[PDB]
RNA sequence: UCUGAUGGAGGAUCGAGUUGAUACUGACGUGCAAAUCGUUCAUUUCAAUCACGUUUAGGGGCGAAAGACUAAUCGAAAAG
RNA sequence: UUGUGUUGAAGCGAAAUACGUGAGUUUUCGUGGAACAUCUCCCUAGUGCAGAUCUUGGUGGAAGUAGCAACUAUUCAAAU
RNA sequence: AGCGUACCAACAACCGCAUCAGGUCUCCAAGGUUAACAGCCUCUGGUUAAAUAGAAAAAAGUAGGUAAGGGAAGUCGGCAA
RNA sequence: CUUUUUCGUGAGCUGAGCUGUGAGCUAGGCAAUAGUUCUUUAACAACAAAAAAGAGCACAAACUGUAGACGACUUUUUUGCCUCAGGGUGCUGUAAACAUGAAAGUAAACUUUACGAUCUGUUGAGGCUUAUCCCUAGUGGUAAAGUGU
């Protein structure tokens, strides 16, 4: 017979199966969809979690109950250290989706680009990219050419520079870029000209921008229905065990439907999130980067002690609004939004008072190592 | 055959282990470590540098013992594990 | 008649032990165990508790009475 | 009644250009090591198994699985 | 005169099919705190043994702790705490 | 197969001569035979031998913890990493010791000597701080090279 009282169902079906994630870099499922008339632009960049923070901005939205106060928002730190863009593929339509056509490569390519193509690079003797690279420039044009006459979609292929991140591991992040706006001949001319240079953020995208964030989430192993699908705890007197869903299924149909919450991974699963907007392009040459007109103090992004977890933020870097899934230290891909945002929101132009840079360890007091000094004096 | 000084940060050796575990635990890394450092299978602790990790029962070891390690010749090799009593423990690195 | 002591009565009270077994309808339920384990609970000067000895034997015994118990067997034991 | 056996009987394993429609019969090779048939006719019975939660014995899949959980707790060195 | 006189008495020597967390009668009886042969810690005596160990340490179970604001709205019932 | 020869393609030579090849023209003389059929052994692809010509990684290990029941996954293996130390950032809350220092008061000598919870100074001290914090071409170390292709 039916429930006695209706309820919505735990969780959502549509990001089943609640599988580990085949990679630990974010991919792009889609890239926005090409306008022949804007002048060709990246789509996409790579930056890793460095943190959070908060900012004080001043509010402008008439009517509102706040308008004219200034609030606080919590920021995720993204470090986007430039990166190098080393390649180009050409896509073209078929019947049975999109076939590459070809990929050319740049006369030089990084030996952080040539450790992603190894498991054991430091015993290997790096012979990739070797004897490939001295091909000459006749057929690489022809090869251009043909990706100008037949293909339909560009990308460029680039990687980030993980040694100039805090991170561990050597191995550079490779994908593609899609090279979205005007015609083919043009694409092709946009990325030939950078075909080895460094690719900033601040190229890629502006400020007061809302973008995408694709990303790993954090794990958590095997969790419990309990904790994997929000259901309810049984009762304390349960026999067996309250911390399970009592019914996985009526008699019929004499099996368990997929539908049924169960016990199993938990987190590093992918998520495309959107409408996270850039707060603040930081760079990396400038000494005030997590100064304000109304804070005028000499600082950088980096919290007083470092990032946890992740450590010194000295490259590039942009400052989104909300949170982004991952840890620190998480490769995480930030990509155009899929069509131009024009809500009050998106178009809005945030101007902060206040970047908060005490520790993150602790409850810190002080936004600088020299304010801490000065109110404490001399000690031992 | 060689002879070396070291300081072994038992506090972060120990720190996931139960209550009634933390001085074993902390005894089991000693020999690991210095198997390791020495390279050979063949590890014997003094038992005074077993008393001291003891000192103060099984809840809570040194955050920090200083230790010397002392090859000799006779699967051929083997090392010695001594306590060493020190004042202090600050500016204290490795030697060898 | 009242007040203060003294005195030390009672199938008086609390409570370990002993003797039991209220609840979790906990654990266990291919148990440690053919009735156990944990916490909780009842009981402790009396109709109290324990030991050994001794008496009552099967349509019989014994029962502060539940058809209870009478050697894991009881609305008629066990053995042939 | 008239036969086979140490130049290898019964039994058993695998079989066969074998016979039968079929229960079976008959052969071969191997193993075996001491008995065996009689279909000439007849007498006799404790005479024919897939089952009976059949009886006794042996052996599986389960499965290198459940499990080897009360009693706070072990460590260093040596001897054998 | 004759007979008994070793040893266990459960913790593996008894009865529970067993080297079974059960059951099974008696006597002695230290110090501290305290009302106390209680609980907790200690001296003499005894032990460091348990049908196993090592590592890891998620779900789930089990035996527990702690929880903002509310305070029985939970539940047959304040069961349990 | 021989001879008369014509027109198209390939090698080598220099738009171009020759040789090979394919298709032809004239003339000539030369063969098939297994007893009546038993698939008409006829295709394609592969493989082996022999001749002739030219043509690197991964696992493991140690490390890591963005990962994890185990596998698996993210890493590093000499500008790296691990280790300890120094520094930073925090957490707690002022260490031991010493003081003709204080201290409610007390007792014992002919104005000093003893006892004293506690307090003060040296002392925002001391301890701890990655094991999943941050920085450092700071110390010491970085091990046998085993397996598969």
């Amino acid at each position: 017979s039916h429930r006695k009282f209706e309820r919505p169902r735990h969780g959502s079906l549509g990001f089943l199966p609640r599988k580990r994630c085949k990679r630990l870099r974010g991919k792009i499922r889609s890239f926005p969809k090409d306008d022949k008339e804007k002048p060709p632009h990246f789509t996409a960049f790579m930056g890793y979690k460095a943190g959070m923070t908060h900012i004080v901005r001043e509010v402008d939205k008439p009517g509102s109950k706040l308008h004219k106060k200034e609030i606080v928002e919590a920021c995720t730190i993204i470090e986007c250290a430039p990166m190098v863009v080393v390649g180009i593929v050409g896509y073209r339509e078929t019947p049975k989706g999109l076939r590459i056509l070809s990929t050319v490569w740049a006369n030089h390519v990084s030996d952080e680009f040539r450790r992603r193509y190894y498991k054991n690079w430091y015993k290997s003797e790096k012979k990739a990219f070797t004897k490939s690279l001295n091909v000459p420039e006749a057929t690489k044009n022809c090869l251009l050419k043909r990706i100008e006459k037949y293909c339909t979609v560009l990308r460029a292929i680039c990687h980030t520079q993980p040694s100039k991140t805090p991170l561990r591991m050597k191995k550079a992040h490779i994908m593609e870029v899609q090279i979205n706006g005007g015609s083919m001949k043009e694409k092709l001319e946009f990325v030939k000209e950078m075909l080895e240079k460094n690719l900033p953020v601040s190229t890629v995208f502006n400020p007061n921008e809302m973008i995408d964030v694709i990303s790993v989430t954090k794990g958590h192993g095997t969790k419990g229905v309990v904790s994997r699908y929000g259901v309810k705890r049984l009762p304390r007197k349960t026999h067996r065990g309250l911390r399970k869903v009592a019914c996985i299924g009526a008699w019929h149909p004499a099996r368990v439907q997929f539908q049924i919450p169960r016990h199993g991974q938990k987190g590093y699963f992918h998520r495309t999130e959107r409408n996270k907007k850039i707060y603040r392009i930081g760079l990396k040459t400038d000494k005030n980067s997590a100064s304000t007109d109304a804070d005028i103090t000499e600082k950088k992004i980096t919290p007083m002690g470092g990032f946890p977890h992740y450590g010194v933020v000295n490259e590039d870097f942009l400052l989104l609004k909300g949170c982004v899934a991952g840890t620190k230290k998480r490769p995480i891909t930030l990509r155009k939004n899929i069509v131009p945002q024009v809500s009050r929101d998106a178009l809005a132009q945030v101007s902060l008072k206040f970047i908060d840079t005490s520790s993150k360890i602790g409850h810190g007091r002080f936004q600088t190592s020299e304010e801490k000094v000065k109110y404490y004096g001399p000690l031992k | 055959p060689v002879t070396k000084f070291i300081t072994i940060n038992l506090s972060k050796l120990t720190h996931k282990v139960c209550y009634k575990r933390k001085a074993p635990r902390a005894i089991k890394e000693i020999r690991s470590i210095a198997g390791k450092l020495m390279h050979t299978k063949d590890v014997r602790l003094d038992v005074k540098l077993n008393k001291f990790i003891w000192s103060k029962g099984v809840r809570n070891p040194p955050k920090r013992v200083r230790v010397k390690l002392e090859r000799k010749r006779n699967e051929k090799m083997y090392t010695i594990v001594e306590h060493v009593m020190v004042d202090s423990y600050k500016g204290l690195v490795n030697e060898c």
